């Protein structure tokens, strides 16, 4: 019996939560079905079982992050005659310690429906193990080797444009004519062509953003509840890519406000930058930390300082009447008073200054002491936590990079292959040979 | 050009006059003209009165730094 | 034998340790033993011995901690014709990993003495497991259940009434007047109306947090030992009452000092709002770690930094003689250089300067750097401490805000009960049926 | 064969390494070598053994902290027929899980050479089980029963009394007269009187804790290399008193200098109050925590500050030549930057401005933010590190006090024996009957 | 087989992983290979095999971090008639825990090609076990010796001598004259010859340093890759040098910018004396935990800054337009703000003043807060790691300023060998005797 | 009574006439008589000139702060 036509294997990779005797269990019946199924009905491929997601169960595996399946199904080896066409590695040279393996490729490069990799790197930050299981060693290599090949000569000459790009938007900023009521009649003189040119650039850079961050919301479709978990990058980048738009459609409305727009991208305009960090296999790590401080500690505790601000804030502000003059003036006080940049003066012709001083006092010592250092201790609770996943956390950070730049592509190449279109495995339950884009890799393991 | 009295200062543009308006700090600033210092009126404490807790002391003499203050006269 | 009339289960709840196996010997004691009692004298329930303190041997267990004598005295299960009308747990469907379990709740909603989630939610902090204690299956599933059926309507009811009313005696409090010697006639102006309403309401709110604190304190009856170590939320609030009843009474009695009390309960009537974030998951940990910090941390520590405050205060006011005019300024002054906002200006016509700046760098070096951060070290300490049992803690304080509110629930329906007087457990010697309140639970573990 | 007329117990006290097997050896040689003992000659005591030092084999155990000796030789418990003489530990009553036990208590207390207490107490802290030695049975027992009998009504009134001396001492020296040229002649005024008194009490407790300290040294006879690692309380007295004396001398010397020696001791003379809080359960870390971090980590990092410091004084000194005007003053200075406390101001008119900038802010990156947070690492690293242990240290700290007091007890009575010259022991070769001061004790350990 | 005239033994060290198994199967082929070497051929020695690095099986063990082998093969151990030439340790005394064993040193500290000491010394800060490969006994009792017998008396020799200099250096720079345009005529005044004298050593001083720095770097060879790696010592003495060179060339060509030359040596002069501080057993730390803090962590940190500081820089300068006044002010302005000692002041006259405070809020949160706690948490991971392997890392400290300063010995002194050519040895397959410097060693271990 | 010039102050005494003398912070304060304002001599730096890395400009003409100064007319 079944829910939606799947099959034994598909039902037996729900079941599975990666305890080893289950895996094990799995295993074996995996083996075994799909020898009977070879042997009894050699006519058609089975394991491109549709579904209504189009789901296979290699690729559910992966979408549920299921590493136990993973590690036994695309790594099948045999040798038994009738049941020789459902082999996925095979070997030709062997020694002691090093082992040069055959693996077949299919289903991660070019399967036109969702690879493994679509899935493991496009996964919505609930697996609990998607930052291993991109260490198998067919997707771990191929990884490696495509970032040796040709991504880092793409990479690298993003990240110069993207500088240049930076580079002439402040120029052009910082030449801004003084007078006022935009827009500004041009002179012959070369600086003002100079200046026109730049602010063309500039807004020709925004645009492009706002496409691309269009195209990729159409096409992710986030939950809107993880919007923010996921996808911070290109948030930050389209958010510039607003603020760039307001700023020239003030520019052109005859506003002198164009200026606070436009400063505003420009700030977000060189931090972002960090972006490109990602990457590298030591600076990374500045980038993700500043991510995860900024989205899951200060959202919970701003509310619970804003309580003590506003409260005190007013007390403040009703106690003394006739420098404190408003509830901004006081706000801003008592907030420089929490990072211990503000001073304690004390002037006289306050009356009720004896209260005064002792609500001060109180302020201090429950906001500046206790409340601040206690933030400080949960901060270096969550960098300490991820100093040692590091590395696996770089590997993710590698991984997303070259999925989106080949997909991409930029050149029209075809150039994705690993190599050939090997003949030497060929097994088929006819007479004819076959090829699966095979890898050799070396092991070495002992 | 500058803004005019009752006007937006400090968004785009500051008020003139510094010595007869000002744009203060509420996050919208209307700028307006200052007042007179107007001296001090009654109900002050005198000398040897308790200052501080409900009341200011007149202009002729301080309130010093203390739990419980004691007015006196300057010398 | 015995002291006070106990029965042998009783001493066996006293004696028992929560080693595991003591936990068989006195689990197994039980079963013979109540096994005996039901072919011996079948006539009449034993369970519910009364005592000096009224405890039964359910009620001493929860109050003593006997973790593991709850584990067993409310999941018996038995199969023994003719004495089958002792068990509490049951079953009616059965599946290979899941288990739809039939389980006894008497004795735990409508027991009119003491139930057992009334001592396990009210113990006076000594008990070791209190937090996990709450986590057997009937009770956990119960408060889960009763959380997610009707009680968050009242309790997010409940904190947008409270947020109204400090909104609305914030509103109150800024337009006081200006004009002295209260009280103030009003004018038949609109505005005078709305403040007089809102003083109204004001009052009103501070008399009903008045009363509702002294019913707690009579039924409650702390021991003045662990006043503050308990009930600090009561405390709290009762003090603004008091503080706002300080306020009106100076009010009515022609006295301009009542800002000054009531300024000290605008700024609680913010804080304590704090109250209100337990029960969340996670913005919850914020509010515990407060009071922890502020209770068994600062009321040490306080010695110490006073005796070194005053040792050198003394010490530089009688060294300079002839601002650091009084002692009051001085202990400021020094204050202020305590927390790194002060400055060391180092003026003109002071004798024994060259000793002043000695005793001057002496305190710096003692305070600022050395004491002052072995605080900090100690309340990271703290911090860390606590990041883990929050979870724990969080339950804790999910139980005890239900109990408060589903006791009371001030409008005289009993919708409380889970569902139905279930007859298909019907045991009894007799030839009667009967009902035990029972609850249908699915457990999924294999 | 032997060195000093060593017996072979004494030989395996010097052996025994505190191993667990090197424990069963000692005993067992332990156990056959008393009883031969007692059967060859039973006609005079030779555990009494003297040496160079003057140490038994009890004596010398207790001194090298060879605690597996003292584990056992304390606790000697045989029924050997006509060798029962040699017995530490009895039975009277018996139950399941409780045993009162009577124990020897002899030669603890008056041993009249060097008890156990004695050298466990005192030892140069080096001893690596100091801390647990004091946890044997008897020993705390002793200590226990001794503190709750009546050792706290004398070290509650001792610091009565010295809270006292400190109040009339602040009280004597803030109303000092104004006019120079002491000594001053008194008024027959009230107030004169008052002083005078006042003046006269404060002297009297500087020349007696003036000869307590002398006698102390002199009993004690410290090494001059471990000087300051123990016996901390003592130097610091002292040294309050040394001040109080130059202070005095230089009163009628007709000097007014005088008031810069007294303001010293004043000082000390607060802080030394820390002392006190040694012996509370809870309060007492605070003292340890400061002589630890006082006295050995700041003499380590005072040099390597010491040399930026004076490096980057000389070099701002010299550059700018014509408020930096001296060499002392541009030290404070760049202290003031050390702790945050100081402005960067950057006037006009100095020479070789652009060169002074650079220094400033290499030395403002390479103090504030990277060492100074080092030293501030390694002081978290000490804290956290005697959190939990120094529980074990508070027993030490209630143990000396004890020590002292009770040596000079300063009533003339002999009342600190537990109780009795109990003849129920009674063991001895002889017909004769005896005692040991046993006192029973009930142990519950199940 | 082989690959480049390689012994069976160089193949066994190169395989060999310091795996316990592994290890003793390589050394049983070490001993079975010998026996037989020297059954077969006893002729000549072939242990000693050179290659086209010159490095023995003995070197390459060391070269490459293969404690195991090191382990062994520097204490063969064996008694095999017509074969006892091969043994390297022996025995004359001999005790239950203590004995006398003689150790083999040849090849140690006269081999004239690559002894052990310059190669395990001298690794590349890549080598697992370096802290620990010095560890094995004849090198640590080497070490130790030579440490106790002679060296000190040059170090603290030399230390004493480079503090002397300092001084006379600071003393020349303090007295510069004031007038301008050097070089300058002296006066027959003593001050005058003085201050010559003085100048004329400084001089002196930073030549010798020149060409000590430019020896080792001849001589060295670093690869430009681990330049700041390892050799950080000789780095900054060799800048010190180039600066001193300067400032004469300088004070030479009739300038006055010589002195901003010479405050900067000056500086330094004092700073790199903490490179003496190594060799103490405590204060030695202090130096470490600078030269991984300033090197492999800042380098990093940089980047992520200055991003931030630019960014915001460039923003608020081109906001306001007519202290701000240009781009230097403002990165110095920010600057201030990230390390707490800037103010806020809100000053008039500034147009779009609440864009202007927006900007400061975000950049002050996002700095202050956020940020440099961050980096600071990171510090206090680095320090707490090397907080325990002090005891190793001191060690290295000693070894290698041993090894500079005995093959250097300053004094044409020879005493590096322990003691005589002992013939009590005299293995040899001839009939002659002989010497290998051995060593009487007593090992205490039971 | 104070001290006189040349005398040590500041460790029991100070020095009298605060408008001709004053109390060094050297540690040992020789107290000291107040010098003249000596004008701006020769070897001043003019308009145009690098300022701040070698020189200070005439009393006349300011030196802003850059990395690179160079001096200007004060206005
Ligand atoms: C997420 C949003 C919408 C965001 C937009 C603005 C307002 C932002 O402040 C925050 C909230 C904030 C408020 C106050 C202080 C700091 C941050 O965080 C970002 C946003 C956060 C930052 C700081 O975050 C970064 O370090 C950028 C970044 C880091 C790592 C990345 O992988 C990354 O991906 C591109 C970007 C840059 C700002 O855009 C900026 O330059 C200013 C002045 C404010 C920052 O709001
Ligand atoms: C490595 C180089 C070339 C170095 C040379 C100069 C510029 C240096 O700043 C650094 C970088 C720097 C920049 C800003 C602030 C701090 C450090 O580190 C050293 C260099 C680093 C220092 C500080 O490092 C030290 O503590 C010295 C030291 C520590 C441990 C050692 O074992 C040691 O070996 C001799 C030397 C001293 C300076 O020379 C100095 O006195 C000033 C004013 C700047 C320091 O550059
Ligand atoms: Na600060
Ligand atoms: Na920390
Ligand atoms: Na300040």
């Amino acid at each position: 019996r079944d829910s939606v036509g799947n099959t034994v294997l598909h039902a037996l990779v729900e079941v599975a939560d990666n305890t080893v005797d289950n895996t094990k269990f799995v295993t074996s019946m995996y083996n075994e079905i799909l020898i009977l199924g070879a042997k009894l009905h050699p006519t058609l491929k089975l394991e491109e079982i549709t579904n209504r997601k189009g789901l296979t169960p290699l690729a559910l595996a992966a979408s549920s992050g299921k590493i136990g399946v993973l590690a036994y199904i695309l790594q099948r080896e045999i040798h038994e005659p009738e049941c020789r066409h459902l082999s996925r590695k095979f070997t030709e040279w062997a020694y002691g310690p090093v082992h040069s393996s055959l693996y077949d490729l299919s289903c991660i490069d070019t399967c036109e429906k969702n690879s493994v990799l679509e899935v493991i790197a496009y996964s919505s930050s609930e697996t609990p193990n998607r930052h291993d299981m991109l260490l198998v060693e067919p997707l771990n290599r191929l990884l490696q080797d495509k970032w040796d090949r040709f991504v880092k000569r793409i990479f690298y000459f993003n990240f110069f444009v993207y500088c240049l790009y930076m580079i002439i938007f402040t120029a052009a900023a910082y030449y801004r004519p003084v007078e006022g009521l935009p827009p500004y009649k041009l002179k012959n003189t070369v600086g003002d062509y100079f200046r026109v040119t730049g602010e063309i650039l500039s807004v020709s850079g925004g645009v492009y953003f706002f496409f691309r961050g269009i195209q990729y919301f159409l096409q992710r479709r986030p939950s809107l509840k993880s919007l923010f978990v996921d996808s911070y990058s290109e948030i930050l980048f389209f958010v510039q890519s607003l603020f760039m738009l307001v700023s020239v459609v003030l520019y052109f409305s005859q506003r002198k406000e164009y200026v606070a727009s436009m400063v505003f991208s420009l700030a977000m305009g060189w931090t972002n930058m960090l972006y490109y960090t990602r990457g590298f296999q030591q600076m990374g790590i500045y980038a993700v930390m500043i991510e995860k401080m900024i989205l899951r500690d200060l959202c919970r505790f701003m509310f619970v300082y804003l309580v003590f601000l506003f409260g005190f804030s007013t007390a403040v502000v009703t106690l003394i009447e006739d420098s404190y003059n408003s509830l901004y003036s006081t706000c801003l006080e008592l907030f420089k008073f929490t990072i211990g940049m503000g001073d304690l003066e004390f002037t006289e012709n306050y009356d009720f200054k004896a209260v005064f001083i002792i609500l001060l006092l109180a302020y201090v010592i429950l906001t500046y002491i206790l409340l601040l250092n206690m933030l400080i201790a949960l901060m270096g609770e969550t960098v300490n936590k991820i100093a040692q996943e590091s590395k696996n956390i770089w590997k993710l950070q590698r991984a997303i990079t070259i999925l989106d730049t080949e997909k991409s592509f930029l050149k029209c190449m075809r150039k994705a292959f690993r190599s050939g279109k090997l003949l030497q495995v060929g097994f088929t339950p006819d007479g004819k040979d076959d090829y699966r884009w095979c890898f050799r890799v070396d092991e070495v393991n002992w | 050009d500058c803004a005019k009295e009752g006007e937006v200062c400090s968004w785009g543009k500051k008020c003139c006059d510094l010595d007869n308006f000002y744009c203060p700090m509420e996050f919208i600033p209307h700028c307006k003209k200052y007042k007179p210092y107007v001296p001090v009126t009654t109900n002050c404490a005198k000398e040897g009165e308790v200052c501080g807790w409900g009341s200011k002391c007149c202009h002729g003499l301080d309130c010093p730094l203390a739990f419980i203050p004691y007015c006196e006269k300057y010398r």
